[PDB]
RNA sequence: AUCGAGAGG
DNA sequence: CGATCCTCTCGAT
């Protein structure tokens, strides 16, 4: 691998490295093999970086793995983005996914939930569980035909 | 559907009028005229005469909108020099160029056998 | 005011870098052995060879908007056969006692390196480049 | 110049469209993924023309 | 008209892509963009 | 559109004064960008061209079949044969002024398609009309004066701009808005609205 | 979903989009009878009334008129079919829906709208004949060409409806990208192709076009420039007269490579006090480039300046190149007879190479590395030399074109074309691949029943030899096939695929704002950022910039 | 005399070649354009179909109808319909064409331009007389007719220049050409080895000294001297369509000068 | 070295350049006590937050410490008079400039960020060419890119296809 | 006579096929550099020999001129667009009475044609006029 | 219950651009139905261009409520809150 | 779909050649180029007028009625 | 309206 | 229980 490392002059410096690559994963293992860096390890798993370092090297690596999706197509997006994106699935306490399954699962409003999938059932133990809709999601306010607490709408004008 | 009339590259409108002076507002002694349903049949041929005034300091045309007939003629002249006279003594030197041009050809024709 | 620079010079090199009109002059003076010159001439209005001499002017005369030349009595500053108009860029001073200025002529580039031009060049969106002979 | 090969139903020109279908008879071995418990299957589509 | 009396249909490995077999039986350029590119084919 | 994928609508019409002409007199029916070529690669297109050209100036059809061996310098070989330059390059003068154009122009007779799709066919405007009975919203297609649907993508992009109530004009005074009674108690639509 | 967070709605048009270069980056071409159709519901003050008398009197059939007025109690007078329709005395209070006319906010779009730049609030422009017409810089945030592309169009109803779209939506107010954090729109086609080209040092234009050019600015100060050169011809250069397109106090720096103050390749750029210095204006200046003359020109003059930009530079470099002319022929594909002879033998080696290889593979004198099997090694091997091959061959071609060819010229610019455009269509194709791998034994040990069982060659897997321009033979021409299918299969999956992320992505997100406490929180108000982006920055009001601590010697630094 | 020169190479009944040296461009030009778009002619603008059994539709006839050429020589003695005070046409804006033909024959049977026939009164001015170059004097093929078939219709044919409709144009091409060799450099030659061995050289090259490379480019020079083959389609003859063209933009330069004093 | 940082200080100091026409010969009119004391004090002025409490203030603090590392580097003792050559009235002008085009740099409360961030990412995944890769060249390269990636990544693939782990 | 066979594509597998006849088969022992690069001799154990190798197209492809000079789509492209374009659908329309039908007024035969349009009756029904085209930047429009 | 006095308000002093699109529109829809105008109407006509005029010279009436997340406000006079953009 | 009254580039009428261009490949054995330049159509545009010409009334008139 | 087919970007 | 947006046309029950 190629690595820019500082010189004893200060200037940065091309030093090449050997590194391995591993068709595999076994972190907890391989990161306590003697002659390794384990400061340094690293997998495409951020699911296992998850397991292993925790919850904020998960975001960590999550972003990393985000980001070279956009990298590799040559494109670019600015961090807050997918910061923003990698944080939202983080902030649970582990990784969930943008799926039915993960975000949509969420004490989010029954309205705002059903919006998206599993459309009749979201609102069925709504009924079932008796929730209270706190309207203060986009959605509600989309299907209440109100003026919704966006940009224009998130603040009340008086005289 | 949406097509106007092809009459109306030639012909003028309700209000319509052919020239429309407006003095020029950044540049002193010019003067903006817009002729009404003409292309660049008319522009160049003025523009090019105009330069070949020696008062005239500027002389440039535009066609704003290929959709419609209309040109936009821009005229600056020297100090004493009234642009609207600019013009006027171009609009002449092309008339008189093409009277010669057609006794000419007129001449040569007449000798021409076939 | 009149004139800020006048010197002759000798043609090195006049490379046409994949340009037809244009070709990148390289000069030294007759006079000092120090004084450069470097300069974009449009080879097709006033053609250059290798060894020609050329005179060489930077005036800053002869602001509003351009009128034609009109040479009713018209006398411009020129008794010269090659007349620009550009403007100043940067002043690098090339260590201790050579200076060199840089003039673009709506792109035309030019180098003159040297040392007495001193306290008559300076920033000025002015200079008009006039070549003789 | 008309080709024909089509229908005329109910005043209305209706073409039949060639329906791709895998053959049948044919005999086909196929190894199965990791978590299936059978490693290969022969199959036969066994059909009475 | 021609070449719609010449179509093909293939309902449901790899049908979209144009295997070799399909050389001088299928035609290699007629194919739909999209929806049914691949499954849609013309003799 | 041309033999080669090549999709176009007409951007303008121009009359014949106003066109680029050849020393003949010779003027385009069609004129084609020459940034429509170097991605799209369809090299055909310049050789059918090529080919063309020399087919009705020798009055001969031009073989464009393919697995043969017409090539380029061939067919250029010919079209020389005519008086043109080789590469279907020709001198043309701009319509406006009758100046020569500093750069030549590849032109010649190309084989082209007047395709579906025709505006006047297309074009459609919608400011209140016919509404469907169930959902009380806008009916659909340009045959039955429907009104376009903005959808969620739309809706998602008016909350990114931040358009609150463009948003809400366009959900309710547009499209959809009722007027129900609600109890204070239950807080349903049960009210018996005896108006007047 | 198909009744709530999207519906049916009034005052909507819809029809195929036109290139306009004489219509301003923020107006929309919206044709006569679109224009009659959808109205404004205005009310009656004394502001207005005596343009709102006239318009009831022109009625709905003659454009700057209106249908409908409505009065106090509610009820509508159809100007269509009304018998005082002629009449009408209008009060204040009253409405009258007027015919969309010139400068009115309109929401524009074209789907599939993935952007906050897929809609944008433009100002009409009613104009005669049946397509939406745009500015050519606003075709990229829309993702629009005009090869038949329909575009939809939507009217504001209500005074802060128009006011949220001339605000917040409008064109100008969204040239700079929040998303990539430079602009998403630029100079492109003819104008990008065309200014390179008037921005040559060859480049001399004369008083007649200078005129004509200067007068097609529109803020044009009215001050003729003084010539470049004024010896044997008063003559201006492109540069010069493009700078006139170019607001003062604008001032740009790149150096590209040979760049060096004195750039003798007219490399880089420099404008000083908006007048370009030295440097060829392409797509690195004149582009939606993070570091251009339009990201520069937005954040330094503002957005409705750097509107007027595009159009100043359109209608200068537009006219220019409609008097100068630029064509595409055969010739720009046809490469020297010594560098043909060339190419052939740059491949000829090429297949030597592989065969060479295949003779060691063959012989068991192949020894493949850890990890790849002796078959993955020879594979990865051939696939290279032959990669190699193309690109030298292409790089060659690519070398032999002068900068009188089109293609080379179009690539110059950065308007249209790539090396390999050039390397397909003068050289040599290059091998096809379908799954990653070259071609398939499709066929028991054969790609083709042409070959012979058993042939690894590369005119056997799927190897085209041949440019576009020599033409492809039969077998590479069915290869050729399987590879251009493989594209078309994927694009289409892609296309949908991409689709459903998008949706989930933004439901995941949708309720996710900066409250008043530059906090970043859902619905519930649960915290997912303390400082947006880390830094409580917006994305648009940023941009790259060197960090001079971090770099450099100790020696340097002290220095 | 004076200004603008002509010297004609060849003159024909349908083409002239002439040199129109010490011009302008600008007006060599707007002269071509006159001679394309301008030049008022007499052509078919509407058509009354009592019959149509033909295998053509109404108006593709209709559109060919108009396309016929038609006598023009005396246009400017027939008034446009527009300015007429008469209520839709008459003989003072209008000439009046009537088409009859049936299947007479077993054997296809054709209409020619000569098949027409003028019903309203010319008022002994040379006008409407169909065009007719064709060896066997039957012009334009207008229809082909095989049995029962049968053609029944009225021609109103009216003054109009090729700008409102190209039927109007008295003109086929006009060539044009100056500077054969590229003394001016107002053209840059796109070439692989050689621009002189690649360009074919110009018809009009004879007629000029070619450049001598020892010699600096002449930056002063302006574009005089214009190569042009005007060729008409017969509604007018050659020399009109040249006279008539000055004449069109000498009278539309006119009106310009007369506004000003209006004003 | 290059970041996306808000206020672009390379274009003010172009334009105090130009706006004050500098001259490169004439000695400057400042001070360090001015230079020093003066980029100090525009630091305390670069708001992001504002209540008056520790946390806020620290918060603040961190939110501007990269581009006040920026800051100082382009607007260090040397730099303003070796470099730039900047007098009192063009250094001032500049420090006034800084402190509103930051103050202009910051995000608007009521900003939609997450639908914001939601179409950044989608819009550009639709551009997204070949679920392989260009590194086909190689038989070892082989790693989960493009689409299918970003829907292992997205749907938080517990079997993905290319488990890879890069030990140094 | 069996100087020709019916071949499907599992006997097809059986079979050593040559593209020409003659530059295929004659014998061995200068070039146009014009000229496409074609593979030599190698296999010699042929069975069988292609009728035509335009022949592995259909209908809509075989209308394209020089499709072995053009990128793989723009073939698929041009075969959904031949499909949408305006001609002579047949000469009985005068007669029949259907639910739209588009008929150009001057319908041209290609100046540029393939051997197939023999067969697939284009010359005699075409749909599609030979423009005089300029590629060329003008108006911008 | 709930408010947050005058002094010791933390949010912008700067007003937002959604604040001054909705701030701009509420004024044009007031101007636009017959509302009285508090500045001199130069020659104009247009409902949001004098609401633009109303609040380049910083006579509008009206008071932004900025809702905290937790339900707490602060009130922001559009006279005080700076324009700058 | 009968001849064309004038080519549609340059408008020289073309619509009365026809015949005499079927007479002349017929009757006086010319071949299609030297036949167009006989009629006098020197341009290209005139040239693919009629040589590009289908006339697909001589297939309309077959129909009986 | 429903169900379905074909098509456009 | 999901699996691109929008748009056009026609046919049948
Ligand atoms: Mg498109
Ligand atoms: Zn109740
Ligand atoms: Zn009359
Ligand atoms: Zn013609």
């Amino acid at each position: 691998y190629d690595r820019k490392v500082p010189s004893p002059t200060g200037e940065y410096v091309k030093e090449p490295e050997w590194v391995l690559e591993t068709d595999g994963v076994n972190l907890s293992e391989v990161m306590t093999v003697p002659g390794i860096d384990p400061t340094r390890i690293y997998t495409n798993s951020f699911i296992d970086i998850m397991e292993v370092l925790g919850i904020e090297a998960g975001r960590a690596a999550l972003y990393k793995e985000v980001y070279n999706v956009i990298a590799s197509d040559g494109s670019y997006v600015n961090y807050r983005h997918m910061a923003l994106l990698v944080d939202v699935m983080t902030t649970q306490g582990g990784l969930t996914s943008v799926t039915r399954h993960g975000f949509n699962r969420s004490n989010t409003g029954a309205l705002m939930r059903c919006s998206f999938e599993e459309t009749v059932e979201i609102l069925f133990e709504a009924g079932a569980s008796a929730e209270l809709d706190d309207c203060r999601g986009v959605s509600e306010n989309v299907i209440l035909g109100q003026m919704a607490p966006i940009g224009t709408g998130a603040f009340d004008v008086m005289i | 559907m949406n097509a106007p009339d092809r009459f109306e590259l030639f012909l003028l409108g309700e209000g319509e009028s052919k020239l429309k002076i407006d003095p020029d507002t950044k540049a002193p002694n010019a003067v903006v005229i817009t002729f009404e349903k003409e292309d660049h049949t008319l522009g160049n041929l003025i523009r090019a005469e105009l330069l070949n005034d020696r008062k005239v300091l500027f002389a440039a045309y535009k066609v704003e909108h290929p959709f419609f007939a209309r040109f936009k003629l821009r005229i600056q002249t020297t100090e004493g020099y009234d642009p609207k006279d600019a013009l006027k003594n171009a609009c002449n030197s092309i008339i008189n160029k093409l009277g010669a041009l057609k006794t000419n050809f007129e001449t040569e024709w007449n000798l021409q056998t076939l | 005011s009149n004139t800020l620079f006048d010197d002759i010079f000798q043609v090195s090199e006049v490379d046409p870098g994949r340009y037809n009109k244009v070709c990148r002059i390289e000069a030294a003076s007759t006079t000092q052995d120090q004084c450069k010159l470097t300069l974009d001439i449009n080879v097709e209005l006033f053609p250059v060879a290798a060894q020609d001499s050329l005179t060489v002017t930077i005036a800053s005369s002869l602001t509003r908007s351009w009128r034609p030349p009109q040479a009713g009595d018209r006398s411009l500053a020129d008794d010269y056969d090659y007349v620009m108009y550009g403007t100043a860029y940067k002043f690098e001073e090339v260590s201790k006692d050579l200076i060199a200025v840089y003039y673009s002529f709506g792109g035309l580039l030019m180098r003159l390196e040297g040392n007495y031009r001193n306290l008559n060049n300076l920033k000025q969106e002015n200079a008009y480049l006039l070549i003789r002979r | 110049f008309d080709m024909g090969g089509y229908f005329i139903i109910n005043g209305s020109e209706k073409v039949l469209i060639a329906q791709e279908r895998s053959a049948g008879n044919i005999v086909q071995v196929f190894k199965k993924a990791a978590p299936s418990p059978i490693s290969h299957v022969a199959e036969i589509r066994s059909a009475l023309e | 008209t021609l070449s719609h009396l010449r179509r093909t249909n293939t309902p449901i490995a790899k049908p979209r892509q144009l295997h070799n077999t399909h050389w001088g039986l299928v035609c290699p350029a007629e194919t739909p963009e999209g929806q049914a590119c691949g499954l849609v084919k013309n003799l | 559109a041309s033999r080669h994928g090549q999709k176009g609508t007409i951007g303008i019409t121009y009359r014949r004064e106003d066109m680029p002409f050849t020393a003949e007199g010779i003027v385009p029916d069609l004129i084609i960008n020459p940034h429509a070529i170097p991605s799209r690669m369809t090299v055909a297109h310049l050789i059918e061209c090529l080919l063309s050209k020399v087919a009705a100036l020798s009055g001969n059809e031009g073989d464009a079949s393919p697995f043969t061996d017409i090539t380029v310098e061939g067919i250029s070989k010919l079209l020389r044969e005519h008086g043109y330059q080789s590469r279907g390059f020709e001198v043309m003068y701009n319509g406006h002024t009758g100046k020569k154009l500093m750069a030549q122009i590849f032109f010649g007779p190309t084989y082209y398609q007047r395709l579906r799709h025709m505006v006047d066919d297309k074009i459609h405007a919608r400011a209140r009309g016919p509404m469907q009975v169930l959902t009380r919203q806008p009916v659909e297609g340009r045959s039955r004066d429907g009104g376009l649907r903005f959808g969620e993508m739309e809706r998602d992009c008016m909350i990114a701009h931040g358009a609150a109530s463009f948003l809400k004009e366009r959900l309710m005074e547009a499209s959809d808005a009722f007027r129900v009674h609600i109890c204070g108690i239950c807080g349903l639509m049960t009210v018996i609205a005896k108006l007047n | 979903r198909g009744n709530l967070m999207g519906k049916r709605v009034d005052f909507s048009a819809r029809t195929v989009i036109s290139g306009d270069p004489n219509l301003e980056l923020d107006q929309v071409g919206v044709p006569k009878s679109i224009a009659k159709t959808l109205t404004y519901p205005e009310v009656v003050t004394p502001y207005n009334i005596d343009r709102l008398t006239q318009l009831v009197r022109n009625g709905p059939n003659e454009h700057p008129g209106a249908k409908y007025v409505i009065r106090d109690s509610g009820d509508r007078i159809d100007l269509r079919y009304s018998k005082r329709a002629g009449d009408i005395q209008l009060q204040y209070g009253w409405k009258v829906e007027r015919h969309i006319m010139d400068n009115d906010p309109v929401l524009f779009n074209r789907q599939p709208s993935l952007h906050k730049m897929s809609m944008m609030a433009h100002r009409v422009k009613v104009i005669p004949y049946s397509t939406f017409r745009l500015n050519l810089s606003v075709t990229s945030p829309y993702n629009a060409d005009f090869d038949g592309d329909e575009m939809n169009l939507h009217v504001p109803q209500s005074e802060e409806t128009r006011a949220e779209l001339s605000q917040l939506c409008a064109v100008p107010l969204q040239i700079v990208s929040p998303q990539s954090n430079k602009p998403c729109m630029g100079i492109v086609q003819d104008t990008l192709c065309g200014i390179r080209k008037l921005t040559l040092r060859d480049t001399f234009i004369e008083l007649d076009q200078v005129l004509n050019m200067l007068y097609w600015v529109p803020d044009w100060d009215g001050v003729i420039p003084t010539p470049a050169i004024i010896k044997p011809k008063p003559l201006w250069s492109g540069k010069q007269i493009l700078s006139v397109a170019i607001p003062n106090g604008i001032h740009l720096q790149r150096f590209d490579e040979g760049t060096t103050l004195l750039s003798p390749k007219d490399n880089g750029m420099l404008i000083i006090d908006g007048q370009i210095i030295f440097g060829v204006v392409e797509k690195k200046t004149v582009g939606s480039s993070n570091g251009g003359l339009i990201h520069v020109v937005t954040r330094e003059k503002g957005p409705q300046v750097c509107a007027k930009l595009f159009g100043n530079i359109q209608k200068v470099v537009n006219f220019w190149l409609l008097h100068n002319g630029f064509s595409t022929g055969i010739g720009d594909t046809i490469a020297d007879g010594p560098t043909m002879r060339e190419i052939t033998e740059t491949i000829a080696e090429a297949k030597k190479k592989v065969l060479d290889v295949t003779k060691e593979a063959q012989a068991n004198l192949l020894t493949a590395k850890h990890g790849m099997t002796l078959r993955e090694s020879f594979e990865d091997n051939v696939v290279r030399f032959l990669n190699e091959a193309r690109d030298k061959a292409g790089r060659l071609a690519e070398v032999n074109l002068k900068d009188l060819n089109n293609v080379k010229q179009m690539v110059m610019a950065g308007s249209k074309g790539s090396f390999i455009n050039i390397a397909q269509m003068s050289a040599c194709v290059g091998q096809q691949s379908v799954e990653g791998k070259r071609i398939a034994f499709g066929f028991v040990d054969r790609t083709l029943p042409h070959f012979s069982k058993d042939d690894y060659s590369p005119e056997s897997k799927g190897f085209v030899e041949n440019s576009y321009l020599r033409g492809l033979t039969p077998q590479e021409f069915f290869f050729h096939a399987m590879g251009g299918r493989e594209g078309l299969i994927d694009t289409a999956v892609k296309t949908a695929e991409t689709g459903y992320i998008q949706r989930r992505l933004v439901k995941a997100l949708e309720d996710i704002m900066v409250h008043y406490d530059n906090t970043t929180r859902n619905s519930l108000g649960n915290v997912i950022q303390f400082i947006y982006g880390e830094d409580g920055m917006d994305a648009a009001h940023i941009e790259k910039q060197s960090l001079d601590t971090i770099g450099g010697s100790d020696a340097a630094f002290e220095k | 005399e004076e200004g603008p020169q002509v010297k004609i190479r060849e003159a024909s009944k349908d083409n002239v070649d002439f040199i129109l040296s010490n011009v302008d461009l600008a007006m060599a030009n707007s002269l071509r354009r006159v001679m394309i778009a301008e030049i008022p002619t007499l052509a078919i603008d509407s058509v009354e179909v009592e019959t149509n059994t033909t295998v053509l539709a109404d108006e593709f006839i209709a559109h060919r109808l108009g396309l016929i050429p038609l006598q023009s020589m005396d246009i400017e003695q027939l008034e446009y319909s527009r300015d007429c005070f008469c209520e839709d046409h008459c003989d003072k804006c209008s000439v009046v064409l009537t088409l009859q033909a049936f299947g007479e024959s077993e054997s296809t049977t054709n209409v020619y331009s000569k098949d027409l026939v003028i019903v309203s009164n010319l008022m002994g001015r040379n006008i409407g007389h169909p065009i007719i170059q064709d060896k066997e004097g039957n012009g334009v093929l207008i229809c082909k007719l095989r049995k029962g078939q049968e053609l029944k219709l009225t021609c109103v044919a009216k003054k109009g220049i090729a700008k409102e409709h190209a039927k109007w144009g008295p003109a086929a091409a006009i060539e044009f050409e100056y500077d054969p060799w590229n003394k001016l450099k107002h053209t840059d030659y796109w070439y692989e080895q050689d621009s002189a061995k690649e360009w074919p050289q110009s018809k009009n090259c004879e007629y000029e000294d070619p450049p001598n490379e020892g010699d600096p480019f002449d930056y002063k020079a302006q574009a005089d001297t214009f190569y042009m083959n005007v060729e008409s389609v017969g509604s007018i003859p050659v020399d009109q369509v040249v006279v008539r063209g000055i004449d069109t933009l000498q009278k539309k330069v006119a009106s310009i000068l007369l506004a000003l004093t209006q004003m | 070295a290059n970041w996306p940082l808000p206020v672009n200080i390379r274009r003010i100091i172009q334009n105090a350049q130009q706006t004050f026409h500098i001259d490169h010969t004439k000695p400057s009119d400042l001070t360090i006590k001015d230079i020093v004391l003066g980029v100090k004090d525009l630091q305390e002025n670069l708001l992001v937050l504002r209540g008056k409490n520790e946390i806020i203030q620290n918060a603040q603090r961190d939110a501007v410490t990269l581009f006040c590392c920026l800051l100082r580097s382009r607007l260090a003792t040397r730099r303003v008079l070796q470099e730039y050559r900047l007098t009192k009235q063009a250094f001032d002008w500049v420090l006034s400039n800084i402190e509103a085009q930051f103050l202009r740099s910051v995000v608007h409360p009521g900003e939609m960020v997450g639908v914001l961030a939601a179409q950044s990412i989608g819009e550009p995944a639709t551009q997204m060419t070949l679920n392989t890769f260009h590194f086909a060249g190689v038989a070892s390269k082989k790693v989960t890119s493009g689409v299918p990636r970003l829907k292992e990544i997205l749907n938080v693939a517990k079997n993905m296809k290319t488990p890879s782990l890069t030990v140094y | 006579e069996g100087l020709v066979e019916y071949i499907d594509a599992e006997e097809e597998e059986s079979i050593l096929i040559a593209m020409q006849p003659e530059d295929l088969e004659p014998a061995e022992a200068d070039v146009d550099p014009a000229k496409r690069i074609r593979v030599s001799h190698h296999a010699t154990t042929f069975t069988h020999c292609e009728i035509h190798p335009s022949m592995i197209l259909g209908v809509a492809a075989s209308i394209i001129p020089f499709p072995d000079h053009n990128q793989s789509p723009r073939n698929t492209y041009q075969s959904a667009m031949g499909k949408q374009a305006m001609g002579v659908f047949l000469t009985n329309y005068n007669v029949r009475m259907d639910t739209m039908a588009n008929i150009l007024y001057y319908p041209q035969k290609p100046l540029g044609t393939t051997r197939a349009m023999e067969y697939l009756k284009f010359r005699e029904l075409p749909a599609g006029q030979n423009a005089i085209v300029a590629i060329a930047c003008y108006s911008g429009y | 219950e709930k408010a947050i006095p005058k002094d010791q308000r933390a949010t912008t002093p700067y007003m937002t651009k959604y604040e001054r699109a909705r701030i701009l529109g509420t004024r044009a829809l007031q101007i636009s139905m017959n509302a009285p105008v508090f500045v001199d109407l130069e020659g104009e006509t247009d409902p949001l261009r004098i609401a633009m005029k109303e609040l380049a010279e910083k006579k509008i009436p009206l008071v932004i409520r900025r809702y905290l997340p937790d339900g707490s406000f602060e009130d922001w006079s559009v006279e005080e809150l700076i324009v700058d953009l | 779909m009968i001849v064309p009254v004038r080519c549609f580039s340059c408008g020289k009428v073309v619509g009365d050649k026809w015949e005499s261009y079927l007479n002349l490949l017929q009757e006086d054995e010319l071949d299609e180029g030297t036949a167009l330049s006989r009629l006098g159509l020197k341009r290209y545009c005139c040239r693919r007028m009629i040589l590009t010409h289908v006339d697909l009334i001589e297939k309309f008139l077959r129909y009986n009625p």
